[PDB]
């Protein structure tokens, strides 16, 4: 989507992300800030308080999983659609996940990166990531019917 | 905030719907499912084919709720307290979906009441539906 | 975005629309239902009431103008982007029109089509138009920077 | 609806912003302009260059309004009435833009207070901003 310099910037920045950590953090924050998203993770156990969510080992593991998958996309910024085609299909037909959730997670992801990288997460860098999370959300929404 | 004039328009227009309310609710649902396929993610255990009993049954409940709201325009929050708790604590339908059903309903009213669906009624209905949506999602967090 | 079939169905239906009438109505309803949209048409005159807006000769003239352009788009369903690229630019650089407005107008237009065609404007038809309106709003917002 | 807990969280977090409010205001705006360029259509006569006095000046006014919001958490509508009137009758900024500024502000706060921006505070600020947004567009129609 982005330019060759923007691609270079995002790539380089991403190489610094501690994916298990940022993953668990992002997923955990999503369940706390937008509690209705909890509807899909009832099996995860206790999600009643912020602490319960954030310390939940399954929220943790799942966050890791989602972000490893996201990282895969970071390697295919040119074909996000092809990359997430199988997963779009899965989220729709088997998990029945409203794609609106993908935007919510994308936005939470951006806040987490800002919290974790402080001043390094510049307004320009943020702009690049907004384009990415939007691109990913759209790729995942793509095979819905 | 529904003005005096808004309330009058809603009551008058709902009045013209009359007995077809159940019918319009089912059509709104169907229009919503074809137009915005993502809304179907909330009805996995439903038969969403054209004319499904499930869809007609649900449309009638939706409409019945709206009918209730129209009778208690001066207290939507009390009128809708249990559907509020139900959407917030059990269904947990993402808020954007309310906009989609609303639109779908307006299109339904428009196609069935060409003469009563004036610009001013359009505007009061749009506001009413938004208000209803706000009340249904008020206990989400 | 539309299939050959959807295109065919939409094209065939479009040939019944009385563009002038529908255009003035759509623009008029937009100014009445979402009054903040009035911000760009101060020069049109009186917009104080539903009646002032609906009978305003400028609203009507402008409504037609927009709808003719829309009709032009209907003849180029395969390249909405190319067709509206210059208009996109113009709306951004000279008019300063928030692209969100394009979304509001697309929705009001589907409501107006319904009100004018009653039962002929079917659930399937409407679905097709929802796609059209979306693709147009997107082509018009595509050169914002 | 702000809970008692939300109100303590907002007061605490805003307390930590303290003297930097104006600065964070200017930075949230700058982030908004870059990530969501359509927001620029409302500032056609602004020098939007990085560091402009205009953006800094505007950033400070937005921040002062928020500070006033934080002080009257039990009367948002009364505390922000003049600003509702202004946005509703003159500015007429489409409601979607409020979510874009809220997000940008959230991003700014997180980068500046990493240790204080806990999941719970995040959730409370998000709700506070949503409530500020709602108040600001409540007179639109
Ligand atoms: C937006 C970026 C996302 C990516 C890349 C992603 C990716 C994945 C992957 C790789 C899996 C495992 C698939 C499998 O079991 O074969 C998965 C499962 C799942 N995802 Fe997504 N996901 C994303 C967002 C979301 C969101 C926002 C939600 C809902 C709030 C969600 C709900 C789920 C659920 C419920 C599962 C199945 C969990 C289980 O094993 O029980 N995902 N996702
Ligand atoms: C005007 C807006 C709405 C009203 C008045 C409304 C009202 C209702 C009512 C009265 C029920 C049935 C309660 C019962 O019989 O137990 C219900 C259930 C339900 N609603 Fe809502 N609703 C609205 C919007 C939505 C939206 C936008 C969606 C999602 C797209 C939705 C999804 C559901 C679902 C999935 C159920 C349960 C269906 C079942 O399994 O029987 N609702 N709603
Ligand atoms: C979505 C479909 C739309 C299309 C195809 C469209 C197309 C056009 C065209 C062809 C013109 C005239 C260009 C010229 O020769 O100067 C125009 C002008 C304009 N449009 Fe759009 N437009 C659309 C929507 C909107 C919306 C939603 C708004 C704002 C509510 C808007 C605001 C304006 C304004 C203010 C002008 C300038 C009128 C004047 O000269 O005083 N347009 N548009
Ligand atoms: C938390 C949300 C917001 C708050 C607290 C806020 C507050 C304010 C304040 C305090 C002013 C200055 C009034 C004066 O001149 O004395 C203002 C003006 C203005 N705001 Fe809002 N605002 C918010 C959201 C927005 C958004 C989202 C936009 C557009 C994206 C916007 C666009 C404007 C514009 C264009 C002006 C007038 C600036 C000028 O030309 O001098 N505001 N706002």
């Amino acid at each position: 989507m982005l330019t060759a310099e923007e691609k270079a910037a995002v790539t380089a920045f991403w190489g610094k992300v501690k994916v298990d950590e940022v993953g668990g953090e992002a997923l955990g924050r999503l369940l706390v800030v937008y509690p209705w998203t909890q509807r899909f993770f009832e099996s995860f156990g206790d999600l009643s308080t912020a602490d319960a969510v954030m310390n939940n080992p399954k929220v943790k593991a799942h966050g890791k999983k989602v972000l490893d998958s996201f990282s895969n996309g970071m390697k295919h910024l040119d074909d996000l659609k092809g990359t997430f085609a199988a997963l779009s299909e899965l989220h729709c037909d088997k998990l029945h996940v409203d794609p609106e959730n993908f935007k919510l997670l994308g936005n939470v992801l951006v806040v987490v990166l800002a919290r974790n990288f402080g001043k390094e997460f510049t307004p320009v860098l943020q702009a690049d990531f907004q384009k990415v999370v939007a691109g990913v959300a759209n790729a995942l929404a793509h095979r819905y019917h | 905030v529904l003005s005096a004039a808004d309330k009058g328009n809603v009551k008058a227009a709902w009045g013209k719907v009359g007995g077809h309310a159940a019918e319009y609710g089912a059509e709104a649902l169907e229009r919503m499912f074809l137009s915005f396929p993502t809304t179907k993610t909330y009805f996995p255990h439903f038969d969403l084919s054209h004319g499904s009993a499930q869809v007609k049954g649900h449309g009638a409940k939706v409409a019945a709720a709206l009918t209730k709201a129209v009778e208690h325009l001066d207290d939507l929050p009390g009128a809708l307290s249990e559907l509020s708790d139900l959407h917030a604590h059990k269904l947990r339908v993402d808020p954007v979906n309310f906009k989609l059903l609303s639109h779908s309903l307006l299109v339904t009213l428009a196609s069935h009441l060409p003469s009563d669906f004036t610009p001013a009624v359009h505007a009061s209905l749009d506001k009413f539906l938004a208000n209803v949506s706000t009340v249904l999602t008020s206990k989400y967090r």
